[PDB]
């Protein structure tokens, strides 16, 4: 078929998933971000979920 | 002359190794091939063990 | 029972505010070590200057909307959190800005000081919608280390703050973005040994090098009590 | 328990007793080799 | 041996024939690493023999998988041994119980 | 019983500990199985199929 | 080989200059070499090597007869001394005599003598057959070894490797959980508790 | 630029073997800086002294058994591997250990010198199991860190060694668990103030303070390349 062979299995499929799945009231939830940037940032400085 | 210097494995062999295996790809190939991407060509990094 | 030390090979320019620096080799293991020690200390401890309050007439909260502005006040504290500041002698200088007309209302339009100075003049902070649509505000620049959220700002302060201290994310580090990874080396015989790849990107007020020659500095000045 | 027992007693979780001990494992081998090989009056097996 | 196991350890160590179990109970009168000597309790011993058992041990054998088998031994000196006591323990049993 | 001698030896009874990176310092989020298992070293030796 | 095959044609053959064929340790085999043993054909006069083989096989065994005998003779003479001090009051005038005045003295004729007269023939039958288990196993180990059809000897060699786990060996619990180690991980680099212990 | 700077206030020798450090003050976030680099450096590169080679008189291999001993001699070199010494004078020493009779053979009975000191001499080697049973050693002690095989060991020596002289593995780190901690620490007029409890559990054969002193000494001089040229 067309469809590609590369597909990610289960290890970045459970990392992709756990990183883009959301929740409700998890840390430094309604801020204002400047960007993908700062958003790393805050994640790897533990200000943020 | 080369065939006892390999046979003792001296340095300037491996480096003249990593320098014949740079962009000089081999083919890696599991049974059953079933389909052919069975066999695929990967340019080889050199590791221990 | 002497060590590896690193000799550099690369400083990769990739903009002006943009530096891939490349260390082989390290003893196995000490490239997680620095790359880490390193990034800790750039994230949460690097001081500087930095848009810590702003005080816009007519507005009392972050979401009541002033007129004559075609983006939003979020986006103003956004484009105001954005914005990078260097004061040399003190550590509180308030900045007015005051502007009108067509034209959207960029960095330089700032009414500057002798000792502030702007990196980027061409930031521009909002557009203007009316030629009689009139801005004034009250910037405030602190000095601080690392990141200081709005959060934990009003967590901190508790009096009746007066009508339009509109708490803005105080980012008071350089560096925007320091990521590192850990690959392998090899002296001519042994593969253990290790080559850490720093990319590193910031805004203005300093240079790449230059935050991580200072933070360096400031582990080197934290260690230099018990060292033989 | 015995002497060599006492030295490393490995609690066990079981709940129901063993009224049946575990018999010797390697039975079939040697009680068919010793059928064949061994003398018989009546009952014959084997070289016999 | 294993934490979690289930009580056939014991019995698969001693019916492999791989240990070397005693064959009657006394005390044990010199342990090397390849030959433990052990005196016969009397009761146990019959009245024409000298109530000796010698037990000499394989060590460093090659097997089929060209694998270790040597037998290392367990007791200690002057320890009581009943009959059917493990003294030496095998390629990959440990106090009699097999750990793999 | 797994519970109750989990709770005997002061460990937790979930039988899940909090681990560390040992490399960046920092706290894996959620709690990580920890415990000892009996493994077995196989005769397909890579020395022997290499 | 065709490298000198040619040179072996159009030079000559020289009917000479022998083959080396000898026994190596095949590649990637390390290990130290800890029994070696020549079979040799009956008939033929050995070598130096072979000989000293077979006088350390000789000394060994002699060695190992002698040992399990005196434990026996010591095992038996504690039984003698025991069954004698259990029929009469008799204990320095024993300890003083040696252990070959052990099986002839005592008193008249009790069960406590018959157990003394049959572990005394005990003791002669033992040593009888001692010294012809060591003259068999000496006419056992001094006589040749009828191997194959053209064989002159035999060296067996024995070599003993230690293995350490790496990266490619398959490891497996007792579930069908099996797998393939891909890492050894430093220790600094293993995930670890609260009171440092890593994984 | 206003950091403060951590002190050795003060060490919780537990044991001969168990300590705990305390580094006093630390600032907000330097804590868990600190204390990883201080684990990942002591737990990997610190200087100690392991047993290098053993040579038994009257044994060939590590594969045979000696006439008496209960133990068997891959099993004497793995009871040696865990020695634990430390030695003040030099890089390099040869120790004698000589015993006979009934009784087991511990690291005391080892002909110690003037500069080795045995920080465990109730650690037990070997067995003896006859009066006329004796043995006869010579354990060469080196100095190193890491962990040395012997394979490696041979591929790295270009000398020449006879039969009978055995080798051991070296594991020549004396630190085996390390566990930190960030509490808060109690400054008159600071709140974001933090200790670092550094929980060390050596085999006796290192100093706390130098191996924090030597693990400092470490990160600075890594450190160096990276404050001098960007």
């Amino acid at each position: 078929n067309g469809e590609p062979i590369i597909v990610p299995s289960q290890d970045v499929v459970l990392g992709l998933y756990y990183m883009t799945r959301d929740c409700v009231n998890a840390k430094g939830e309604g801020m204002v971000l400047t960007g993908p940037k700062e958003a790393e940032r805050l994640y790897r400085s533990g200000l943020a979920s | 002359a080369a065939k006892k210097m390999v046979e003792r494995e001296e340095a300037v062999v491996w480096d003249i190794l990593d320098e014949v295996i740079r962009e000089h790809p081999v083919l890696l190939n599991r049974a059953p091939t079933l389909h052919r991407l069975g066999i695929q060509a990967f340019e080889p990094v050199l590791i221990e063990g | 029972t002497e060590f590896l030390k690193p000799r550099l090979v690369d400083i990769e320019q990739v903009s002006s505010t943009h530096a891939k620096v490349t260390l082989e080799p390290l003893e196995r293991g000490f490239g997680h070590t620095l790359g880490n020690a390193l990034r800790r200390i750039l994230l949460s401890s690097m001081p500087g200057c930095a848009v810590t309050e702003v005080e816009i007439d007519g507005v009392l909260h972050e979401y009541s909307t002033k007129e004559g502005v075609q983006e939003d006040i979020l986006e103003i504290l956004l484009n105001l959190k954005g914005l990078a500041v260097r004061v040399q002698g003190k550590d509180e200088v308030i900045l007015t800005l005051n502007k009108s007309g067509i034209g959207p209302v960029t960095a330089a339009d700032i009414t500057h000081d002798g000792d502030v100075e702007i990196v980027k003049p061409q930031h521009v902070i909002c557009h203007l919608t009316d030629e009689n649509a009139s801005i004034s505000m009250r910037i405030k620049v602190q000095r601080g280390r690392g990141y200081v959220p709005a959060s934990t700002r009003i967590h901190s302060e508790e009096d009746e703050r007066p009508i339009g201290r509109l708490l803005v994310d105080a980012c008071y580090s350089p560096v925007e973005r320091i990521a590192y990874n850990v690959e392998a080396a090899r002296v001519e015989q042994r593969t253990d040994l290790d080559k850490l790849v720093i990319e590193m990107e910031t805004n203005g007020t300093i240079d790449p090098e230059e935050a991580i020659r200072r933070a360096a500095t400031i582990l080197a000045e934290q260690l230099e009590a018990f060292v033989d | 328990y015995s002497y060599t027992e006492k030295k490393r007693i490995r609690k066990d979780f079981g709940k129901r007793p063993q009224v049946l001990d575990v018999p010797y494992l390697l039975s079939i081998q040697l009680d068919s080799f010793q059928k064949f090989i061994e003398q018989d009056p009546e009952g014959q097996y084997g070289l016999e | 041996k294993p934490l979690v196991g289930t009580g056939m350890e014991r019995a698969v160590a001693v019916d492999s024939g791989v240990t070397a179990v005693a064959k009657r109970g006394g005390v044990v009168q010199y342990v090397d690493a390849s030959r433990i000597v052990i005196k016969v309790n009397e009761d146990e011993m019959y009245p024409g023999e000298a109530g000796i058992d010698i037990y000499n041990l394989t060590k460093y054998t090659r097997s089929n998988q060209n694998t270790c088998i040597n037998q290392m031994p367990c007791v200690s000196l002057g320890e009581p041994v009943e009959r059917g006591d493990v003294l030496a323990d095998g390629p990959s049993t440990d106090l009699g119980e097999l750990a793999l | 019983e797994i519970k109750e001698l989990l709770k005997l030896g002061d460990l937790p009874t979930s039988g899940q500990i909090r681990l560390y990176d040992g490399r960046t310092g920092e706290q894996f989020e959620r709690p990580v199985t920890v415990g000892y298992m009996y493994m077995l070293k196989l005769n397909h030796l890579v020395d022997d199929k290499m | 080989t065709p490298e000198e095959k040619l040179l072996r044609a159009i030079f000559g053959e020289k009917a000479s200059d022998v083959k080396d064929s000898s026994l190596r340790v095949p590649n990637g085999v390390s290990g130290t070499v800890i029994d070696v043993q020549v079979f040799t054909r009956d008939g033929v006069e050995k070598d130096k090597r072979a000989l000293e083989i077979e006088e350390m096989q000789l000394k060994q065994a002699k060695k190992d007869l002698s040992e399990e005998l005196q434990i026996l003779e010591a095992g038996l003479f504690s039984r003698i001394r025991a069954v004698l001090v259990a029929g009469g009051v008799e204990a320095e005038k024993l300890d003083k005599l040696p252990r070959d005045r052990w099986l002839e003295l005592g008193l008249t004729d009790e069960e406590k003598q018959n157990q003394l007269e049959q572990l005394a023939e005990q003791y002669d039958e033992l040593k009888h057959e001692f010294e012809k288990k060591l003259e068999a196993k000496r006419r056992k180990i001094t006589q040749g070894d009828d191997l194959a059809p053209g064989v002159l000897k035999i060296v067996k060699v024995y070599l003993a490797v230690k293995r350490r786990i790496q990266p490619g060996d398959k490891m497996a619990g007792r579930h069908g959980n099996k797998g393939v180690i891909s890492k050894i991980n430093p220790i600094e680099d293993m995930p670890y508790d609260e009171n440092g212990t890593p994984v």
